[PDB]
Order: structure tokens, then C-alpha cells, then sequence
DNA sequence: ACCGGGCGTATTTTTTGAGTTATCGAGAT
DNA sequence: ATCTCGATAACTCAAAAAATACGCCCGGT
């Protein structure tokens, strides 16, 4: 479980407008504008390995189909140890295409053999041998251009430590940001599987990336923005902020997320209407209970009359229907004039208190979201 | 449940603040320095926790004594002499709210009450960083007390159109 | 004007005897002696009978029973003129008297008939005197005649003013007779305030009218904010009057290429609108909150007047803690404050409630007689804002909701071209009313109107200027008034006189503090003072020309305030000649007098004679058969 | 109203003596005889400047040199008052006054402070008279009721105190029919509200005639409208005449259809037309989803004021909570409580409870120290405002398309004039079935205006069943019996002549079988001074009468025997004892202050006067022990 | 961890320049 | 008369600063 955090910090890394690859010639790729995919690599480098050729020799026709890398193509390499050998470092300083030419040939020699006859192909093992004589087989300008500018990578020595530094740079909620990564990583590894699972080469765009990214983003603002804002969470709930109890009512009933801010808005605005009634002397703390009586019985009525006429719709759907009427319904109480929100904020704070519900069975489907 | 908010904005604690220092203020000017008597604590409250009854009580000086106090209420450039006579109904409604006060200020020793049915402020330094608005609130209810204080009985009701 | 009197006659009521006849000097000061308070005032009421008047004022114990018919011989521009009158006898007054007009006649008729009403010889007078047939010669004869009840009385500075309707008359005409406006003017002045209330009245309503009632403005207002949120109409940079915002939605619905600009800025600025309304409901719900209260808790209060009693008396609720502590009080908590039972805690509270009682009695029922309702003007203010902030408020609400649902599910196509269109339809359609409604030009150009006629007549008047006049008159009055003063005995000659026009007195100058007639008393000063200034008015009158009033004066014994004795009455009537003679013996003066033929005889330039008898004695003895 | 003066006090200016008393009596002819010297009295200057008035009348050279705090004590409905006003030094007044108030006032200070100022007095005196209305008769214009100044007691013309020139005058004429019982202040109000209320309902009336002639002159044109319609292809073949029910039945459902479409056929469909119904349905599709993306950001907008507000409101929770923590911090485990003697925790218990209420706040306010919250609901409102931005820029590239294509193309150009043609008449359609509607027969417009011009009836009639002039009629009837009843007794040339009070003349008239003449011209004292004295009485005898009257139950008679007095003393013992009469004959409910000369015999023995051989004016009211010749 | 001493600091108290107002004089109605 | 306007002087409030006693921090047990 590291290559998902290597893939996961040099995306977010990446630039905007970007294509990467998984398992298909490295563990991660890039793509630019043409063939030659650009590779970069995790060593647990190694100067020869059966895997590293094996891959290179087998999907670099694949990796040059256009529109996937300049033909001077860039090349990088992650390696969790500073070991690297002499071919391996020689490989990393070409940046031309005669030093990448050079250290090909050095390759050759040392894997493949001494030109014209080339006889360490049977110096070294057969199953790495024919490896390396597909690699030197393909035309040396193409051997040119998949090294000609290779990298090498060495981060802080900490991927996971760097992986959460990067992630908080960006403009995010740093009280959320391991979870964040977290789910990242997951999602690559889960979508990984559906890519071997089926037997298909693994992509990972890097917009596609991107996009889930900025969706998770504003998934957890959406859900931090619908915050308690009544009471203080604890801190078991507080890891994913979970919504006040009228709130959760009116997701149960499946109200839009628009609804839901406005009856927030209206929440806090009667809020502080009545502390500011109070502050003033106008009501006391007998002026309201004629009212949340008078408001428990409407409601009572209304959810009778919906039970008796709605039984029809879905569950979700009486909630709306009763939830709309109780909102939309007006009476006038004594000579105090509110504003249009008070009422609904009034209904939302009872609805806290599980004393008036929208949801036929509210109280059963609370119960069933607080064990969901 | 929607009576919440209230029962935070006029807590019974405030009350007995208030109460407490309408009796400093009270005792600080009387002639004989007597107590006042128990019913005109029920008066401080619906005074100085409204905000335009407490408007008039803070801008009128603390010289200018009860009278024009109550003077200001039907003024012509002001007519709400309404209020004046709100004054004791409003005290009829918030019975139970200066009752509670009376309790917190006498167990709190900050009001001893004389079995005459009277009420001795104590002097309990003062309480511990409060906010302006409290202070301000504090302060007025000292300035009443002086103001009932100043005038006996009778001429504090009838300036008030109360009736004990 | 001329008018002075030549003589009188008096027709008995037999026919055996023959009429009494008299003859004053003209532009002289005639004097008459006698014995005052037996009837001695009857030639003022026999002159102003003569003249007209709507009652007869006459003695009828002692004179008018005596005498058929009555008579005056009156010396005029036109020329002499004898007029007759008939005394009504159970009647009040009478309309039938003969009339004589001569230049300088001798004649004496001995029996008469009626010959004129009292409308013509009015009239003829007025015209005479060149009046509008408004002032009339009866309103001048305030400055004819001083009888004993107004010469010394420091309250009643002229004759026949103890009446509303005559001391207005006279208030209204001495801006005339002062000399500083004509009768045209008069009633150019009178037909311009009548304009200027009818134009105040009339501006009051156009105001009212073209105010639009608040539920139409922002129904104007929320389809304009609408169309700017299309991008049609641009955004304003302050409130538009709602004829421009009518003006432009017309402009926008005679396009052809609709060219909706919808963009963020629209969208943010309608939402802005929004937040803003919404922050105006607040305020006006929670003032109107409070206002509504007010006016519960006062109706309240209305309504304990007619429960206490039959008559009007509010009632509150006693406090009664005494036993409202007893009322929360029951068999499972003793203590209505801690909430416990317990034997001892209820007798001590019961006690407590007792000393509570007693302390409520001190000041218990005294706080119970007449409370009245004393908040009736705060009532009609608070009634008058509720209904306005009512009308503002759900003004506001229909806007802010207009612009909520206009953003759930009816925009859900508004934003297409096909509903633009959709939405200029409806608002096209509704301009209509929006033009009828609250929407004036009849009345604004009848106000218009109005007040260019206003002008003329300002511009006619010349207003501005008649004040200055007067002024200039009363100064010159003052001047000449103090000059006569020096010549009267009076006792603080060093302070000057003012006459005081608004009230119809004067009011007596003084440095200590400014004094009237009244507040003092010293009666010989009160007779200086109204000789000085009738004298002053007089000399003030006749320096001008056709002056509408007479130049004769009567005088009805300025003496009897001396009732030594002879220096201050000589100082008067001396001065007295002293004006008539620089006046060039154009202004009579009457004086009935008690004082003997000497005491008015020193005077140099005076003349008369010990007859002249008034009262029961002008009737010949002859006449007097008895009572 | 009952308004007394139980006695006048004065105050030395130099603090050496006590303040002097002089002790009337209430319902009692209260006769201050002697003071041979006369002045002039200063018990009615000291009086009216005690009850507010504007200058001081108190002899300067002779009283203001000696005299601090001029007061006066009245019993009235609230009990004794005690009105006192500082000399005014150099000055024509001074607003400084002292008030105390008592059920019987015993004590009375030796030194006095400024307690109150004029303005307040005056305004305490109104409202005991009841005239704190809505421009109406004040306290002071009273005076003339209550006060005869020597000249007004026998002058014959002058029959009203304070009738001296035009404002007073006309005032007093005005004050009059109120006085009476005529004009109420409960008509004064119910007057004005009925102006208003006919204000309001002219303008309804005049919106709701606009607004019917609109309906009318559009429903006319009903018929032709139902035509254009149907010619554009938006209702079926009207095969009969219609119900304008049914037709308006046909017109909103035609306006209510989610998507409706002209009757055109598809087969024949050119590539133009195609294009066109495409980007109209992207335009569909674009403008659903800014609308609902307004409907975010609308809602974020006011969560937002509304996060603010909320924060503000738990500001103002726990400070008014703080103070609980303190009174904790000194109150013992449990007390003892006050009214019953319990030794309990329940006060305890409750600071407790608030408390643990202000913990909720404070964990409530500090929930979110690091502001996480603010910097997610910006990002968030940038999110909506960018994709708003997106939104409008691709609706403006939709529009520029489909203006280009209908430019360039003809039959697309027409096609959408057509489609503009049927969606400016259905919303016209729209617009003028919704102002129909909201003219229904009890639409909120004609049930306003039908009820304002209920209300404006009822007012009306309200007015009507109570007439101010026959009011004022019936009043003046009763006074002038009374007037005569007491004048009869009393000595006038002839006790059988009935009398009028010619209110506007503001002067009594003698109805005599030979002349109705007014007092103006009888030339005598003895009769001048009857008359005052018997239209006076039967005034305040009706006043007396009557309930919720504003003029005190007092009457300040000065001199009344100048008259006599350059024998004649039996005709002032008639007087007086008439004056006795009145007194008793209402339980004694009004009091006569009269300044006199008539020796003790005069009245020695008549019921309801009383006097005393203290009791001076003129300068022995004002002690000579404080006389220094200042 | 609890008690006691020494240093830091928020609050009270004192101070103070600015600002606000009850009162008065004069005027107007 | 009541009401208003303006001039005045005195008042109180409010901000800043200093002194204060409280709370926090450091050292020893």
C-alpha cells in the first residue's frame, strides 16, 4: 500500500490537464502530447531486473501511440532507498540525446554484450536476457528518447508524512485533511481492483483523479457547512460532522440541499429573533409556551390529515407533503408580527427535540440512522 | 423549548443582580436610611430589563429624581405615557421572574430580609469582570433604587400610576 | 369726510304741542350743561336712532313717551340733510321715517310720514360716505359717539364693541379707515385667502392622490426588479420615482430584439435586493411588533374604564403580593418561592403575607381614585403608525416573496427567451393599471391654477406694504396722542401711548413692564388717555381726504369722574379747543357736560350755553304731564 | 374636579425664620378680612404662579425682596400636594419648583430644593383635569373660572378673568363648549379617526375603481381576446358560443401547460427548425439549472446573516449569564428561605441549572475557535459563484447561436416571431386573469373597502346620536335656572329678570320684559356684582354637577364689597350669605377664597363662611419680623 | 499532587478630554 | 397660554492611562 501514496502525492503534484497510467510500463505514468509515454517508477535503482525490462520492452510500442508524451519524452523514478547503480545513476544525467545513447550502449555491454558479437545475452540469465535483447533489438533512437531525460525522485523519506503535507497545502480544512487522503488513496486502490478484476490495463487520469478530488472537497464542505450549530458535537461524531437533529429529519425526508441550508437559515434567524425579543422585554418566558403548544397541536392535526389522505405516496414523500403544509401554514398569534422565517425556525427548533416530526416513523428512521 | 432563549436572556441570576443594587442604590439615599419595603422590588425588573422604559431611566440624570423620570414618558417630541402606565402591569406579569431574583439575592447573601417584610443589601464585592451591557444594566438599576429612595412611598407609587 | 351736526328737532306725541328745536354751531365745541344721571346721555342714543340702528336705545321712562317723531339736522359735502325717524312704542324698531336733502335749508316741517326705510336711508348714507354696498357708516359710528359707559372705562375703548360680531366688524375695518387699503383691495385680500384655503385643501388631496397605496408600488417595484434581472433594464443607481420606472418598462416592451444580458452581476444584484428587504422586514416586523402591543395593552386599559364604573375610570389589577404569594400557595408545597410544605414554613409565610398586607395598605386605596385615560393622543398616533407600518410591511412581504418564488420552480423556464417574452406580456399588460393608479394631471394643473391666480391677487395687492402703512398711521397716532397727553392733566405724562390695534385698546407704555388700561386704575387717567387718542384719530382722519369716516365726535359727560375741582376739566376742554381750532373748524365736537357754564367758558375759542338741557329736562316742561 | 387650596406657605430668603403658613379651610367661604391698606393682594399672583404661571404677578418692591419659595398646598382626588416655585431672582420666571404629595400633608420642610420644573407640574395638573388630549384646553386657561381680580368682581364688562385683548378672548370662546360638556375628548378622538379612516377609504375607493374599470374594459374585449387565441392555435375550434367561465376555464389552463407547443407538423421539418428546437431546449435545460443554482446561492446568501446572527444572539446569552458564576461562587451549599424558613439548595440547585446553561453557551460560542466553518462556506460561495458565472456565459453563447440562425434564416425568423406572438398574449392573458382574480367577490380589495365604509357609517352615526349643540343648549339652560335661582335671593334691581350667557359675547344678558340688555349698560355695582357672582356660582354649581370636569372646585373672590364702601353692610351679608348657601348646598364640595373688607358682623354668624382674625394680605402675609425695609 | 512564594496580567480604580444634556432666555403662536 | 429654537452651562459618559490586586508561571518540596 505505498505505491498509492507515491501515485497520490506526484498527482496532486501533476499539473492541471493531465493523463497517468498505472501497471501498464511503471507504476505511475504521465502523458503529454505523443508517443513515448513519460514513466516514472517505485524501487523497493536496481541496475537490471526482469520486471523493469520485461514491462519497458513489452508496452513501449504501446506507450508509443501518439498523444501520450513528447518524443524527448521526461522520466522520473521513486526509489525508497538512495541505492542506484552506476548504469541506473548514468541513466538519470542523460538529458541529451547522446549521454542517453552512451548509456545505452553501456547497457548493452554490460546486459547484453560487446558489439558486433554481443555475447553477455548468454552472460546473463535467459529469462532477463531475452528481456534486455527486446529492449536493444528496437531502434536506438527509440532507446534514445524513453531515457532521454530520466529522472530520479527522493522525497522528505516519510511518503505518508509528505503525502498529508502536500494534501494541507492546498486550501482545505486541516481538522479533515487525513481523512481526505485517506479516501484518496482508497479510491485509486479500489479502483485498481475493477481494473485487474476485469483484466484491463489500470488507468488513472490525472483529471479523473482531479475531479474526484474537487468533488470529495466540497462533498465534506457540504457536509461541515451543515454543522451542528445547536450543541457541541462529540467528539466520536465530531471525526465526520454530523448534522443536528433536525437537520438529519429533514435528510430522512430527503429534502434538496438547498432546502436543508434555508431551513437553517430560517433556525438561526428565529433564533436569534427570540433573543432579541427577549433582550428587549417584548416576550418573557411564558410569551412562547402558548405558542409551541399552539404549534405541537397544528402539527398533530397536520400529520393526522397526511396519514389519513397521503397514504398513498412513499414514506419520504408524506414527510415532504406534511413538512410543506406545516412550513407553508400561517397562523396569526397575538399582536406580535414575525417575519416570514419565524415560524419554520420555531418548527425546526421543536423538530430538534424530536417532539414534532416529518417522517412518518421519524423517530424509527432516526433510530435507524444513528446504527446506520 | 422555544422559551429557551428567553429564559437565558432574563435568568433569575441577572434579576438578583439587578435587585441588589436597586436596594445599594435605595438605602444610599433614603432619609432615615430605612430598607425598602418588599413590593417595590417587584418594580425593578419591569423597569430596567425593557429597553425604552430603561432608555428613559438612563437618560435622565441621576439628579433630576423620579418625577422626571416619568415626566419624559409624555413628552410631547416622545408620547408614550402607554408605557408609564405599563410600567405596573408589566410588574403583574413578571411576577414569578422578581420572585426568583429576590431568591437568588438572598441566598447568595446579598439580601437580607428583615422579618418586617424589608430587604438590607449587603456588600459582597462586586461581581467578577462582567460585560458592558450588564454593567450598564447594574448601574441603572443603582440609579433607580436611589430614585425611589429619595421620595417615600406614596408619592413613588402615584408618580408610577402603580397600584401595591 | 364733512359731516358734522347743525341741529335737532324733537316732534312731540300730541298734536297741540309743537316740536322742540335745537341748533348747534358747526366745526365748534359745542357744550351742553345740565344734571348727569337723570337721564342725561339721551342725545347719543337720539343722533344714532336718527341714523339708523337695528334698536332703539332711548329712555322710554323719562323721553320716549313723550315724543311722536325724532330729528337730525346733519351739515354734508352734498349739502344739509334732515332726517326723521318714528319711535316704535311696544315695537323695538321701526322702519318708517321721512327724509330731506337741501344744500342750506330753513323750513321746519311740523308734521311728517314715512318717507324712507331704513335700507335706503342706509344706504344713501353709504354711499355718501362711499363705502362698499364690507364696511358700512354704522361701523364708523365707533368713532362718533363716547357714552358715559365707554368715555371713562379702561376695558371699552369705543362705542357698541361689547359683541362678537361688532368688535370683529370693527377689527376687520380698521385696516380700511386707517387709510392704508382700498375696498377693492379689501376684497382682493378677502378672495385670496378664501383661494388660499381652497388651494391648501386642494394640494392636500392632490398629495394624498398621487401617493400610490403600498401594495401596487411593489407590485411596480418587484416586476422592475425583475426585468433588471434579465439584464432588459440596467440597474439604477438610486430608488426611481415610479413614473421612471413605468417609462422605461414601456421602452423595454416596444423592442423587437429582446437581448436578455443575464449574467452574475443580475443575478448577485437581485439577490442583494433580497438580503436587504429581508434585513427591512426585520426591522419594520419588530417595530410594528411593538407598536401593535402598545396598542393592545391600550385598549386594555379603554376597556377597565367602562368595566369599573357607569362613568369613565380605568381599572388595573392590584400587585396584591400579599396574596398572590397565597395564591400559588396549595396543600403540596407550602412556599410558593422554594416549593416545600411544612406547618411551621406556612405560618411564618401566612404571617409574612400578613406583614405584606399591612405594608400594601398604606398606600393601598389611595392609588384608587380617578385614573383616568390620558393616552388618547398617544392612541391615535400608535392606531396611525400600526396601519401605516401594516400597509409597509406586507408591501415588503409581497415583494421579498415575488422575489423568493421566483427562484424554486417558476424561474425553471424564466430564464429561456420563450418565458422572457412570457414575463414582458404580463408586465405590458399590467402598465396599464400601473398608469391609471396614482397617476394626476388634472389635478396637479387645477392646483397649478390655483396658484397662479394666487399670484395675481399677491402681485395685485401688493401685499407688504398696507402693514407699513399702518404702522406709519399708528405711529403718527402715538406721536400726536402724547402731544395731546401734555396738554392733560395726567399723572405720568413721561410715558407714551400706544394704541394697540389687535386687541382694540391700548396698551400703556412702561419701563418697569409693559401695562394696559386695565391693570391700573386713577379713572381721571383713563379720560386722558381716550381724549388723547380719539382726538389723535380724529386729526389722524381728517389729514387725509375722503375718509370715509364722519368729523364729528360726541363726548358724553367727561366729567363725571370728578363726582381744585374745576382746573383739571378746564385743562381738558381747553386742549379739546386747542385741536378743533388747528383744525381748521372742520372737526364738531359734542361734549355733554355737567360742569357749570363757567368752568367751560374759560376756555378761549369754546362756545355754548346753560341750555341744551338732556334727559327728562331737553322735553319741554309743557310736554311733561306727569311720570 | 375636586381641587382645594387648603392653605399657602412661604419661604423666608433669609434662612432665619420658618416658613410662614396661612390655613384655609376646604368647603368653606374662606373671608381674609382687614388689610385697610391696600396694595394690592398677592394671594391670587402667589396662586396662579404656584400653579404654573407664565410670569409672576407677586408685587416685586414688597414680596419678591423677602420671599424664597412661594407654594401653596391642594387637596385634591390624589390626596394633598404640596406645589411650591422658587422666587424668580431678575428674571420674569424661573421653572425651578419643589412638589411633595401625601394623603394629609402634616410636616413641611424648612429649606426646599428644586424637585421638578414647571412644564411637569403643569402637565400633572392637566392629566388631573384630563387634559393631556390630543391645540386643546390646558390646565391654565382654567384660570378664568377660578379667579376674580378686584376689577373683574364688579367691572361690568369684563366678566371672565384673563379676557384682556384677541388670543385670550378667542381662547377662552373656543375652551367654552368643552368646558360644558359639549365636546368631549372621546369626540375630539373619535373625530379624528374618522378623518383618517375617510382619507384611507377615499384612496380604496379610488385604487379599487381603477382596478374594476380595468377588469371591466378588459374582460369587453373577453370575446375578441378568446378569438386571437384560438387563431393562434392555443384552443380548439370554439364549434358554439361560450361561457366567459368556461373560456377563462380554457385560457388558464391554456397559460398553465409546463411546455406548450404551437400546432405545426414535424414531418416537414427544414434543418433551420430543428436547430431552433434544439437550442430552445438547451435553453430549457440551461435555465433550470441556473435557477436552481440561484436558489443556492440565495440560500447561502442569507445563511450566512444568518450564522452572524446566531452568533450574536449566544453573545447576548452568555453575557447574561456570566453573572451566574459569581453568584455560585457565594452561595452556600444550601439557605435558609426567605418567606419560609426552609433550609434548602434550591436556590443552589438553580444557580446550578443556569450555570450549566452557560456552559451550553460557552461550548456554543467557542465551538469552531479555529474557523474552519467561515473558510468552507466561502469556498463554497466562490464554487456557486463561479459555476453561476459558467451558467450565464453558456446561456449567452446559446442566445448569440439562436439570434444568429434566426438573422440569417427567414422561415426560423418567423417561426420565432410566431412563438414571441403566442407567449406576449398568453402572459397578457396571465397578467389580466390575475388582476380579475384579485377583483373576486371577496377578493382582500372589495372586503377593505367594504368595511371602511362600514366603519365610516358607523362613526358617523356614532357622532350623530350625540349633538354638541343641543348639549351646549341643555347646559346653558340648566345654568342660567341655576344662575337665577341664586340671583333671585340675592339683591338686583329686579330679582325676576331670567339671564343668558351669551358664550361667543362671553357676557351674561339680562332678558327684561322692556330690553334683553346686557350688564354692559345697567350702571350700578350692586348689580354688576350680583351678577358675577351669581352667573360664577351657578357655573361651578353645574360643574359640581357634572363628572370628569376639568375646572377646580375652587373660586377666588376678590373684593367683593368694593362695591359699597366708597347702612349699605346688610346688602353684603345677602351676598355673603348666598355665597353660604352655594357652599352647603353641595356637601360642601367647593371652596371660596374671598379677599374682603367687610368687617366680622357683616358675616358673623352665616353658615359655611369662616374667618379668622389671622388670615391678612398685602404685606401682613409676609411676616414683619422678615421685613428689614430690603 | 498540593501548598506556598514570586512574577505576570486582566480588572478595577483613577484620571481626563471630549462629548451630551438639562435649564434658561428669548422668541413664536 | 403651549410649544419650539437656540444659547448656555453643567453634567455625565466614554476612552485612555495608571494603579491595582488578581491569575499565571516558575522554583522548591
Amino acid at each position: 500500500s505505498l505505491q498509492f501514496t507515491l501515485l497520490t502525492h506526484l498527482l496532486l503534484q501533476a499539473p492541471e490537464g493531465s493523463l497517468c497510467s498505472l501497471e501498464v510500463l511503471d507504476d505511475v505514468a504521465q502523458e503529454n502530447n505523443s508517443g513515448d509515454i513519460k514513466f516514472i517508477q517505485s524501487a523497493s535503482a536496481a541496475d537490471r531486473a526482469k520486471s523493469l525490462w520485461k514491462t519497458l520492452s513489452n508496452w513501449i510500442d504501446l506507450a508509443t501511440s501518439p498523444d501520450f508524451e513528447v518524443e524527448k519524452a521526461i522520466f522520473e523514478l521513486y526509489v525508497s532507498r538512495p541505492v542506484e547503480g552506476s548504469i541506473v545513476k548514468k541513466f538519470n544525467e542523460a538529458k541529451t540525446p547522446e549521454d542517453a545513447q552512451e548509456a545505452i550502449t553501456h547497457a548493452r555491454t554490460e546486459l547484453w554484450g560487446d558489439s558486433p558479437h554481443f555475447t553477455l545475452k548468454d552472460g546473463i540469465s535467459k529469462e532477463i536476457s531475452k528481456y534486455v535483447e527486446k529492449v536493444f533489438t528496437a531502434d536506438q533512437n527509440l532507446l534514445q528518447r524513453l531515457i532521454c531525460n530520466f529522472q530520479l525522485t527522493l522525497g522528505s523519506g516519510s511518503p505518508q508524512a509528505d503525502l498529508e503535507a502536500c494534501v494541507r497545502s492546498h486550501p482545505v480544512s486541516p481538522s479533515k485533511v487525513s481523512d481526505i487522503t485517506n479516501y484518496l488513496c482508497g479510491k485509486v486502490k479500489r479502483h485498481i481492483d475493477m481494473l485487474l478484476e476485469a483484466e484491463k490495463p489500470a488507468v488513472i487520469a490525472r483529471d479523473d483523479f482531479y475531479t474526484w478530488y474537487k468533488a470529495y472537497v466540497q462533498k465534506i464542505d457540504r457536509q461541515m457547512v451543515l454543522s451542528s450549530r445547536a450543541q457541541a458535537p462529540v467528539k466520536e461524531k465530531a471525526q465526520e460532522y454530523l448534522p443536528d437533529k433536525f437537520v438529519q429529519q429533514l435528510e430522512i425526508i430527503g429534502l434538496p440541499y438547498e432546502e436543508i441550508l434555508g431551513a437553517i437559515s430560517d433556525y438561526l434567524m428565529a433564533s436569534f429573533d427570540r433573543t432579541d425579543w427577549a433582550a428587549r422585554g417584548e416576550v418573557d418566558e411564558t410569551s412562547f409556551d402558548d405558542l409551541d403548544t399552539a404549534l405541537q397541536r397544528t402539527w398533530k392535526n397536520k400529520q393526522r390529515i397526511c396519514g389519513l389522505t397521503h397514504s398513498e405516496k412513499s414514506e419520504q414523500d408524506q414527510g415532504k407533503l406534511l413538512y410543506f403544509e406545516c412550513m407553508q401554514f400561517n397562523i396569526p398569534l397575538q399582536a406580535m408580527s414575525p417575519p416570514s422565517h419565524f415560524i419554520p425556525g420555531c418548527y425546526h427548533i421543536l423538530a430538534d427535540s424530536l417532539a414534532v416530526g416529518w417522517h412518518p416513523n421519524y423517530t424509527t428512521q432516526l433510530k435507524n440512522k444513528k446504527v446506520a | 423549548m422555544l422559551a429557551r432563549e428567553a429564559q437565558n436572556i432574563q435568568n433569575p441570576a441577572l434579576g438578583a443582580a439587578l435587585v441588589w443594587r436597586f436596594c445599594c442604590g435605595y438605602v444610599k439615599t433614603n432619609r432615615v436610611s430605612a430598607p425598602p419595603p418588599l413590593p417595590f422590588l417587584f418594580l425593578v425588573l419591569p423597569i430596567i430589563l425593557h429597553q425604552e422604559t430603561s432608555e428613559f431611566v438612563k437618560r435622565t440624570y441621576k439628579s433630576s429624581g423620579l418625577r422626571a423620570f416619568a415626566a419624559k414618558f409624555g413628552d410631547s417630541s416622545v408620547s408614550k405615557q402607554d408605557l408609564l402606565f405599563q410600567i405596573h402591569e408589566r410588574s403583574i406579569r413578571w411576577r414569578q421572574l422578581s420572585l426568583r431574583s429576590i431568591e437568588l439575592a438572598v441566598a447568595s447573601d446579598l439580601l437580607k430580609l428583615q422579618d418586617g417584610s424589608d430587604v438590607i443589601p449587603l456588600s459582597k464585592t462586586k461581581a467578577r469582570g462582567l460585560s458592558d451591557e450588564v454593567k450598564t444594566l447594574m448601574d441603572l438599576a443603582e440609579k433607580l433604587g436611589s430614585w425611589f429612595g429619595e421620595l417615600s412611598i406614596h408619592e413613588v407609587v402615584t408618580t408610577l400610576k402603580v397600584k401595591l | 369726510m364733512y359731516f358734522q351736526i347743525r341741529g335737532i328737532i324733537l316732534w312731540p306725541r300730541n298734536k297741540n304741542f309743537k316740536p322742540h328745536t335745537i341748533r348747534f354751531e358747526l366745526g365748534k365745541v359745542n357744550v351742553i350743561s345740565g344734571a348727569s344721571r337723570t337721564g342725561k346721555s339721551a342725545v347719543i342714543p337720539i343722533i344714532d336712532y336718527c341714523l339708523g340702528a337695528n334698536t332703539c336705545s332711548i329712555p322710554v321712562k323719562t323721553i320716549r313717551k313723550y315724543c311722536e317723531w325724532f330729528g337730525i339736522v346733519v351739515a354734508t359735502e352734498q349739502g344739509e340733510k334732515l332726517l326723521a325717524r318714528k319711535e316704535p312704542g311696544n315695537q323695538r324698531s321701526t322702519t318708517d321715517m321721512f327724509v330731506l336733502e337741501a344744500e342750506n335749508i330753513t323750513s321746519i316741517p311740523i308734521r311728517l310720514e314715512k318717507n324712507t326705510n331704513v335700507i335706503a336711508v342706509k344706504r344713501m348714507l353709504d354711499d355718501l360716505a362711499n363705502l362698499s354696498n364690507r364696511p358700512a357708516f354704522r361701523d364708523l359710528a365707533a368713532f362718533t359717539f363716547q357714552p358715559q359707559n365707554v368715555v371713562a372705562n379702561p376695558d371699552v375703548l369705543f362705542f357698541k364693541t361689547n359683541t362678537y360680531e361688532h368688535r370683529e366688524k370693527l377689527r376687520k375695518i380698521f385696516p380700511y379707515v386707517l387709510g392704508a387699503i382700498t375696498s377693492e383691495l379689501m376684497a382682493k385680500q378677502f378672495e385670496l385667502n378664501r383661494i388660499r384655503l381652497f388651494l391648501r385643501r386642494k394640494e392636500r388631496e392632490l398629495k394624498d392622490a398621487q401617493d400610490v397605496s403600498a401594495q401596487w408600488l411593489a407590485d411596480l417595484k418587484s416586476k422592475y426588479s425583475e426585468a433588471q434581472e434579465l439584464g432588459l433594464v440596467p440597474k439604477p443607481q438610486e430608488q426611481l420615482s415610479r413614473k421612471q420606472m413605468i417609462s422605461q418598462l414601456e421602452e423595454v416592451i416596444s423592442r423587437t430584439d429582446l437581448t436578455l444580458k443575464v449574467t452574475v452581476s443580475t443575478i448577485s444584484d437581485a439577490l442583494s435586493e433580497l438580503n436587504t428587504l429581508e434585513s427591512e422586514e426585520r426591522l419594520v416586523s419588530r417595530e410594528l411588533t411593538t407598536m401593535r402591543h402598545r396598542l393592545e395593552e391600550m385598549n386594555r386599559l379603554r376597556v377597565g374604564m367602562h368595566q369599573y364604573e357607569n362613568a369613565l375610570l380605568m381599572q388595573r389589577d392590584r400587585l396584591k403580593i400579599s396574596g398572590w404569594l397565597l395564591s400559588n400557595t396549595n396543600d403540596e408545597s407550602d412556599c410558593p418561592m422554594c416549593g416545600s410544605h411544612t406547618d411551621s414554613a406556612k405560618q411564618k409565610l401566612q404571617a409574612l403575607v400578613q406583614r405584606l398586607s399591612d405594608v400594601e395598605a398604606a398606600v393601598g386605596a389611595d392609588a384608587h381614585k380617578e385614573v383616568p385615560a390620558a393616552f388618547d393622543r398617544e392612541l391615535q398616533r400608535v392606531t396611525t403608525e400600526v396601519a401605516n407600518a401594516t400597509e409597509r410591511l406586507r408591501a415588503i412581504q409581497s415583494r421579498k416573496r415575488t422575489l423568493t418564488s421566483r427562484s424554486k420552480e417558476a424561474r425553471e423556464q424564466q430564464f429561456s427567451t420563450r418565458r422572457a417574452e412570457r414575463f414582458i406580456g404580463n408586465v405590458e399588460s399590467a402598465l396599464e393599471l400601473h398608469r391609471k393608479l396614482g397617476s394626476d394631471s388634472e389635478l396637479v394643473e387645477e392646483v397649478r391654477k390655483l396658484k397662479e391666480m394666487v399670484q395675481t391677487l399677491e402681485k395685485e395687492l401688493r401685499e407688504k406694504d398696507v402693514e407699513l402703512r399702518k404702522n406709519q398711521a399708528l405711529r403718527v397716532i402715538n406721536a400726536q396722542a402724547g402731544n395731546i397727553l401734555q396738554g392733560l392733566d395726567v399723572e405720568d405724562p413721561s410715558a407714551p401711548i400706544s394704541l394697540e390695534i389687535n386687541d382694540l385698546t391700548i396698551k400703556v407704555l412702561g419701563d418697569e413692564r409693559d401695562d394696559y388700561l386695565s391693570e391700573i386704575g386713577s379713572g381721571s387717567n383713563w379720560l386722558s388717555y381716550h381724549l388723547a387718542i380719539l382726538l389723535s384719530l380724529h386729526q389722524f382722519y381728517l389729514s387725509q381726504k375722503n375718509n370715509p369716516v364722519p368729523s364729528f365726535l360726541i363726548l358724553d359727560q367727561p366729567s363725571q369722574v370728578y363726582f381744585e375741582d374745576v382746573e383739571a376739566v378746564r385743562r381738558a376742554f381747553k386742549a379739546m379747543g386747542n385741536v378743533v381750532i388747528k383744525e381748521k373748524g372742520k372737526l364738531q365736537l359734542i361734549v355733554l357736560d355737567h360742569a357749570p357754564r363757567e368752568v367751560w367758558g374759560e376756555i378761549d375759542g369754546v362756545v355754548g350755553l346753560p341750555e341744551w338741557r338732556d334727559g327728562i329736562k331737553l322735553v319741554p316742561m309743557e310736554w311733561l304731564t306727569g311720570v
